[PDB]
């Protein structure tokens, strides 16, 4: 526009700017970066114009331009920075890269001169005073940080070169010479008037910028007001600067008011204002400058915006003068702008007083001015139903906002009847009739002024009909094009809510077919920018949703309209069908924006139907046959392929879900199923294979599409791909309506899916699923770079038509995505349908879904397959599909589905797929298959998925305990027990066939771990199922250890599952088997350790390198890979089997061998630290952890033994603590006996019920938790294989080894284990002394962050405390702790009330709190407690 | 490659061993460094003197970020731990010595950081035997003399004076209440 014309004109430059964006602003930033480093006047003109541009990269240059000798540019820079800080926070948000250099230069300008009290008042700085009535220090420099200069006149030349000469003569502090430059140029200025006024003005600007963003003082307001009083009239720019400063200072207000005098009619500011106004009105009296008047009316605006100022503007009666302005002022653009300023002030003032405005007839004055301005537009644009100048449009806008506010205000409620018998409707009639000359927001204000009037006095709507204002509004909002903006669309229904209100208005509104016109907005590209989401953070279709909720409010006020509204909705849907059906349109992301139409219409319909939740609109819409046009929108040929995943398809699904959940109506699903069956019947050629050496049907339909550049954009070019992407959209709608938790909607969904049509669809979807897995895997086999196929023309014949590799791939990828995304949606649908089926027709739905599972597991490709991998990749996704469908999240089955999966088939086929996958179609037996060299590439991935499924299938703790059990009762009854019998029997043979063979390259440790989990579940389960083949599990548990240790050599991480398998074989078998296991593990460790003991004898003869070889032989020998798992296994076994494994580890003497190994490896590790090439033997951490738990276990056995020595083995009385009374009350005899028996069994927790309340005891904490309330209460036991533990000569060697491993920073996890062991050992001060005498605290301080772990600083602190706590210091600290605990009623996690005096103080409870101290040293704790309690 | 026990952690550790064990505070108080024991040590000086002068003051270049919070914790613990008068008297005497030393120090942001950090440690200690000692040693009068040993034009001077007023207000209140 004319801005662009001005840019081209400029692009004498300074002459054009004197007459008066990116590249023009860039040329400006250019000359800014050039001049500051016939020029100065160019900079000034660029600035003077830019100070208009910002008001409707430069910063770093402007900041440097403050270092100017000619203040005119400094002033102009300040005026620009004032325009910035006034309008937007552009310089406030900026970073301190230049914000501080700027704000400091501004501070040095702004800072005080001494004011009136020192003779530097701004009034005195502005009057001449002869230059001899000012303080003699004015023409004087006094700059300190030391420079003082008596007078600047004898060197008045070149103040910048003065400053540079001072740079050479003195070292001026760096980056603060600005305060010198400003003082020097000031002392040059003050000699003369213009430069003194320019310094004053610069200071006032600098203040104002510093306040919009120490400077202010008591005299400043009085100085500014005395500048305003100065009557030489040559100062109006300084007065305007002073007013703009006062404005900034409003953001002291009582002082501003007391000085200016606004609290009274007579007063300097009010009188000045009235003289300005009178000079503006009457032509004879010359007019006060425009700038000054603008500063005055801006100050009045900002003052009115604050309550103290609005009350002052009341008090001085400025409303009379401002209404004088708004009545008598002329038509020219500046006078109009003063009128709009006066209007905005009369708005702020009327937000707190009405009486003055009303008494001055201000509403009549406003209406007359609205008449005068409309009459001046009437000349330009006389049309009325039988461009506006911006300043006049802003006047009208503020004045209509005032009228709307007044109508909504009391003090007009008496009398507002006499607004609409004025001229006002005759002028609104013109704004509404000319929404293109007047802006759309003005047309909005006019219709909202009518709406608010009709809601204040609905009676006088008859008057508005009599004068035809409503009949002009109708024509302007329906028949004439609606102005396309969010606010107009959002208001139309509220307007019509007014125009219907008189019943005659309703007749007139319904006469003109309103919704046929109003709803076309949703199908029109002109209004799509109005429909687009604002801020990109409000919802998609937020504005159509608002419009719909407003039309809902409209036709719930006026129900007669409901039928026509739903008729026009249904015509919208039928037209979207038209735009989607015929070939001539093409959806743009002829192009037509169909997907935006579908999103906007659906958010509109959704809002309407779901707003009131009264099911009157849903019922009407369904009864008017709208669900056919709705559900057809999913199937539209010319919708794009990426539609089904789009928010428009999710919107259609949401409208279907809203109709279902409101109306409880099956008809949405019935119609979706009818149309889906229609689409599925079209693509049966997808089910029929090539029947020749051939690839994909989708790629033979693509390739045979002639040579069209983009076939996938045409519904005739790719009919099957577009039927795919229609079915996908329907399936995502059935997904959305199945993701519903109302049991009634679940029931009617299932009753529909169970129908003849439901099961016809579900059968066709099952055949589609298997077809799409085939097509997707073929296509990926063709996008693979000639690696997967066996050098065969399987789909090449069609890629040669399609087409140098990417040229073929990028045409297939839309097929691959359209087929893979649909498969995932089918799988989601079947999973949801299983959920709905479980929780009679459900039983047929489940039948068809298990027939799908059988079909997928027994599917075999056509006999033209080049490789079995296409079958293994079908099988892998069939298995990954059957998992979600038989078992929930949390792995509990659905017993209806397991029943039908067993009876129908799929279990014998599931296990036949394993046999097939290993035998390769019978080519090799299963027992040789796994180890066969030519096993297919994906046979480990298939077996990973199969084993992960069977792990779920076998588990009795979920298969028997499943929440999803059938009820108890013609039908064959299911037994999960017989299901587990047949499943474990079938699984065991296949696991046999994988038990000992070497693992696969990838997917071999997941195979092993799921196979071991299956064996664990079988071994635990047969004890429970024989309750309601044992010799095979017996002989297996006999021979399994060779395989377990093969797995520990190949795949160490399985060891946790091998531990669990061994523990279950142990709990099946006797101690005679536990001993055999433990002695065999111990013999493996023994030989692996003794070979490393012989591997590290110092290398005297040098046969091996003895440096790199020896250091890494200790860490890399196979034995050193074995120990890392033989020890770790032994340790897990130890943790479970606490005492048998301890007694075996003792009696074997293996611990001496491990201590000897830890000692003998120290020369090696030390030498490695000296190579600077430390690589820690991973076997060290298992050994340290084994020793740790060996001595933990022995501690505990001795303590438990002497505890047993003090207990009667019969009826050990357990007692629970009543904190309120302080009583250890006994349990019932059955609870006490149960708790004792289950503690003696070593169970971690015991459950019991008392008074029908559920209690549980935790012997880790010795706490009873009430399971209903969660209240935790203390418990006690009422008192009335001997593991030798580590010997001194072992402990001494371990301490030395741990210190050497701290010396060489072995590894983080090894330091953690060695420090844990040191922490346990050093709890005896003798060994703590040994640990501190070997200079280990230096090593600990030297350790680098590369050698650190989560617990390091706590653990090290505990170790140091163990060194510090000698018998006496420990005694005294225990005294402190005991005294503290007895004196202070400490709280606990047992609901022992804080600072209690019963519960917190019982000896029997205090001893439980002090237990950590008793463990720290029980003997010392006895001595202390006997002496201090 | 960074050390795993930074001086911050070592300070928290010593604060814990002080708060638990009676003798540690007296042993730490009496322990003193020797000339040329470390790069940062210029002459025989107490550990409390080093903590007050080199570790406690905020400095703009990091070595460990949170050394000052934990030297403050360490000296707080060494006060709160009663330890009779063996530890508290040497703590107070060394704070007084470091105050007089920093006041005699040449005008520098090093001077103002030392001063502010000593006022902060007197304030944390102050938040009753410590107050008895502060009165007996005339610490309040040496705080009041602080501006005599400032250049009253320094841009830091007001901040160090605020800091020195902070314990003066609390102490004068606690006395005369």
């Amino acid at each position: 526009a004319d801005c662009r014309a001005l840019i081209d004109k400029l692009k004498d430059e300074q002459l054009l700017l004197e007459l008066q964006w990116v590249d023009l602003l860039d040329r400006f930033d250019g000359i800014l970066a050039d001049a500051g480093q016939q020029l100065k006047m160019l900079l000034l003109a660029v600035l003077n114009f830019t100070a208009l541009l910002i008001e409707y990269s430069s910063i770093e240059h402007l900041t440097t331009l403050l270092a100017s000798s000619d203040m005119q540019v400094v002033l102009a820079v300040l005026n620009l920075l004032y325009v910035f800080s006034k309008r937007s926070n552009y310089i406030t948000r900026l970073g301190s890269d230049k914000r501080t250099p700027l704000l400091t230069r501004l501070q040095h300008l702004a800072e005080s001169w001494g004011g009136k009290e020192n003779g530097f008042g701004l009034a005195e700085c502005c009057r001449d005073l002869h230059m001899m009535k000012y303080p003699p220090s004015a023409t004087t420099l006094h700059f300190e940080f030391y420079i003082h200069i008596e007078q600047l006149d004898k060197i008045s030349e070149s103040p910048s070169e003065i400053m540079e000469s001072l740079t050479k003569m003195y070292s001026i502090p760096k980056d603060k010479q600005m305060l010198l430059f400003t003082h020097i140029r000031l002392a040059h200025g003050f000699s003369n008037h213009r430069k003194r006024l320019q310094a004053v003005q610069a200071r006032l600007h600098a203040i104002s910028i510093l306040v919009y963003s120490s400077i202010l003082y008591n005299g400043l307001i009085e100085e500014l007001v005395d500048v305003l009083q100065i009557t030489d009239k040559q100062l109006m720019e300084i007065k305007a600067a002073s007013l703009r400063t006062l404005t900034s200072i409003v953001h002291k207000l009582s002082s501003i008011i007391d000085c200016t005098g606004t609290a009274s009619y007579h007063g300097f500011l009010p009188v000045l204002v009235r003289n300005c106004i009178q000079a503006m009105i009457d032509p004879s009296m010359d007019p006060y400058p425009h700038q000054f008047a603008t500063a005055l009316f801006s100050f009045l605006y900002h003052l009115a915006s604050y309550d103290a100022g609005g009350e002052a503007l009341v008090s001085c009666g400025m409303m009379e003068a401002l209404l004088k302005v708004i009545k008598f002022l002329g038509d020219e653009q500046d006078q109009i702008t003063f009128v709009t300023r006066a209007v905005r002030v009369v708005d702020l003032i009327t937000n707190l007083d009405m009486a003055a405005f009303q008494s001055h007839s201000g509403l009549s004055i406003f209406i007359y001015r609205l008449e005068h301005e409309v009459d001046l537009c009437r000349k330009e644009c006389p049309f009325v139903i039988k461009q506006c100048i911006p300043q006049r449009a802003a006047l009208l806008k503020s004045m209509l906002n005032f009228l709307k506010k007044a109508i909504q205000d009391p003090a007009f409620s008496d009398g507002i009847r006499h607004v609409m018998d004025g001229s006002l409707p005759t002028s609104l009639k013109h704004i509404i009739s000319n929404a293109e000359y007047y802006g759309p927001s003005l047309f909005l204000l006019a219709t909202e002024v009518v709406t608010v009037f009709v809601f204040q006095e609905p009676s006088l709507l008859s008057s508005l009909q009599d004068n035809g204002l409503t009949d002009v509004m109708l024509h302007a909002l329906l028949i004439k094009d609606v102005p396309a903006t969010r606010e107009v669309l959002g208001s139309l229904p509220n307007v019509f809510s007014a125009l219907c209100l008189n019943a005659r208005g309703l007749q007139s509104f319904v006469q003109c077919q309103p919704f046929e016109r109003l709803f076309k907005v949703l199908l029109s590209p002109d209004y799509l920018p109005a429909m687009r989401r604002r801020r990109s953070s409000d919802p998609l279709g937020d504005t159509a949703s608002n419009l719909g909720s407003a039309v809902d409010e409209l036709m719930r006020h006026q129900p007669t309209l409901k039928t026509d509204a739903t008729t026009a909705i249904i015509k919208l849907l039928e037209e979207i069908c038209n735009l989607g059906r015929d070939p001539k349109y093409i959806c743009q992301k002829i192009p037509i924006p169909l997907m935006d139409y579908i999103l906007n219409v659906m958010k509109f319909v959704e809002s309407i139907l779901s707003n009131n939740t009264t099911d009157d609109h849903c019922q009407e819409f369904v009864n008017q046959k709208g669900l056919l046009p709705l559900v057809t929108i999913l199937g539209l040929p010319n919708l794009p392929i990426d539609f089904p995943t789009s928010a428009a398809c999710q919107a259609v699904a949401g409208v279907c879900k809203s109709i279902l959940t409101l109306s409880h109506e099956p008809k949405v699903l019935q119609e979706g199923l009818l149309q889906l069956d229609s689409i599925l019947s079209s693509l049966e050629p997808l089910h029929r294979p090539i029947e020749s050496p051939g690839g994909s049907v989708l790629l033979r339909e693509l390739a045979c599409a002639g040579n069209v550049a983009d076939a996938t954009l045409s519904a005739q070019a790719t009919p099957l791909l577009h039927a795919l992407t229609a079915a996908h959209a329907y399936i995502m709608m059935f997904v959305h309506t199945c993701r519903v938790g109302q049991s009634e909607i679940r029931s009617i969904s299932v009753n529909q899916w169970g129908s003849q049509l439901g099961l016809s669809v579900l059968s066709k979807l099952s055949q589609l699923y298997c077809s799409l897995v085939w097509e997707s895997t073929v296509l990926l086999s063709l996008c693979t770079p000639n690696s997967l196929p066996s050098g065969c023309e399987f789909g090449q014949a069609d890629m040669q038509k399609l087409v140098a590799m990417a040229a073929r791939i990028k045409q297939i990828k839309p097929l691959l995505s359209a087929s893979s995304r649909l498969g995932r949606a089918l799988a989601e649908l079947f999973g949801l349908l299983v959920k709905l089926c479980v929780g009679p027709a459900a039983r047929s739905t489940a039948s068809a879904l298990t027939k799908l599972l059988t079909k997928g597991l027994s599917w075999q490709p056509p006999p033209y397959t080049p490789t079995p991998r296409f079958r293994l990749t079908f099988f892998i996704c069939s298995v990954g599909f059957t998992s979600p469908m038989l078992f929930d999240e949390r792995k509990y089955p659905y017993h209806l589905m397991l029943q039908k999966f067993l009876c129908s088939g799929g279990h014998n086929a599931l296990f036949e797929t394993f046999n097939w996958a290993l035998s390769m179609g019978g080519k090799v037996p299963v027992s040789e298959g796994l180890e066969h060299s030519d096993l297919p590439d994906g046979t480990g991935e298939f077996l990973d998925a199969w084993l992960m499924l069977v792990e779920k299938m076998v588990n009795p703790t979920t298969v028997l305990e499943s929440p999803h059990s059938l009820p108890a009762k013609n039908f064959p009854q299911f037994s999960a027990l017989r299901f587990l019998v047949v499943t474990q029997k079938a699984a065991f043979t296949c696991i046999k066939n994988l038990w000992n063979r070497k693992p696969l390259k990838v997917y071999g440790g997941r195979m092993a771990e799921s196979m071991l989990a299956i064996l664990c579940h079988i071994l635990r389960g047969e004890p429970v199922i024989r309750e309601r083949e044992q010799d095979e599990l017996h002989t297996f548990t006999d021979t399994m250890l060779p395989g377990c240790f093969h797995l520990l050599d190949e795949l160490p991480d399985t060891v946790y599952r091998v531990c669990d398998l061994i523990m279950t074989a142990i709990k099946r078998n006797g101690a005679d088997y536990r001993d055999m296991i433990l002695k065999q593990v111990v013999n493996q460790v023994w030989e692996a350790a003794d070979v490393l003991i012989k591997a590290a004898l110092p290398l005297t003869t040098s046969d091996t390198k003895t440096v790199s070889e020896w250091i890494s032989q200790m860490a890399t020998l196979p034995q050193a890979s074995n120990l890392a798992t033989r020890i770790l296994l032994l340790t897990l076994l130890f943790e479970e089997l606490k005492l048998p494994c301890a007694w075996v580890v003792e009696s074997s003497g293996i611990l001496n061998v491990l201590i000897k190994l830890l000692e003998v490896v120290q020369p090696c590790l030390q030498a490695a630290k000296e190579q600077k090439e430390v690589q820690t033997p991973k076997w060290i951490t298992p050994v340290l952890l084994l020793i740790d738990f060996y001595e933990k276990t022995a501690i505990s056995s001795k303590r438990r033994a002497q505890m047993t020595k003090y207990l009667q083995s019969n009826s050990n009385n357990w007692r629970w603590f009543d904190d309120r009374s302080g009583r250890w009350c006994s349990y019932s005899a059955s609870n006490n006996s149960t708790i004792d028996s289950a503690w003696k069994s070593g169970e971690t927790s015991v459950r019991f019920t008392a008074g029908r309340r559920r209690y549980t005891v935790q012997f880790t904490t010795m706490v009873q938790v009430n399971e209903e309330t969660g209240n935790r209460r203390p418990v006690m036991l009422t008192l009335l294989i001997l593991i030798q533990g580590l010997t001194e000569d072992m402990v001494t060697v371990l301490i030395r080894a741990c210190v050497s491993m701290l010396g060489v920073p072995v590894d983080p996890d090894t330091l953690h284990a060695t420090l844990r062991l040191c922490l346990r050992l050093t709890r005896d001060h003798k060994y703590a002394m040994m640990f501190a005498e070997l200079k280990s605290t230096r090593m600990i301080l030297n350790l680098t962050q590369s050698s650190g772990f989560n617990g390091f600083t706590p653990l090290v602190t505990l170790l140091l405390r163990h060194i510090i706590e000698d018998p006496c210091t420990l005694r005294h600290t225990m005294e402190k702790v005991v005294r503290s605990a007895a004196t202070s009623g400490a709280g606990s996690t047992t609901s022992g009330v804080v600072s209690g005096s019963l519960g917190s103080r019982e000896i029997n409870y205090i001893l439980r709190v002090l237990g950590p101290a008793a463990c720290r040293n029980p003997d010392i704790f006895t001595e202390v407690a006997n002496c201090c309690i | 490659s960074k050390p795993l026990m930074p001086t911050s952690t070592i300070l928290r550790l010593l604060a814990e061993l002080v708060r638990s064990y009676v003798g540690i505070a007296t042993l730490i108080a009496n322990y003193s460094y020797t000339v040329g024991q470390s790069e940062l040590i210029k002459e025989d000086c107490s550990v409390l003197a080093f903590v007050l002068d080199h570790l406690l003051p905020h400095t703009q270049n990091a070595e460990d970020k949170d050394t000052p919070a934990l030297a403050r914790l360490f000296l707080a613990s060494l006060a709160a731990a009663g330890s009779g008068t063996d530890a508290q008297v040497a703590l107070v005497n060394e704070v007084k010595a470091a105050l007089g030393r920093a006041l005699a120090m040449a005008e520098s942001t090093e001077k103002h950081a030392r001063l502010q950090a000593v006022m902060c440690i007197i304030s944390t200690i102050m938040e009753n035997n410590i107050i008895r000692l502060f009165l007996k040693k005339g610490l309040v009068n040496d705080l009041a003399r602080v501006p005599h040993s400032l250049d009253l034009s320094s841009p830091n001077m007001a901040n160090t004076v605020n800091a020195a007023l902070k314990p003066l207000e609390t102490l004068s209140r606690i006395v005369n209440q």
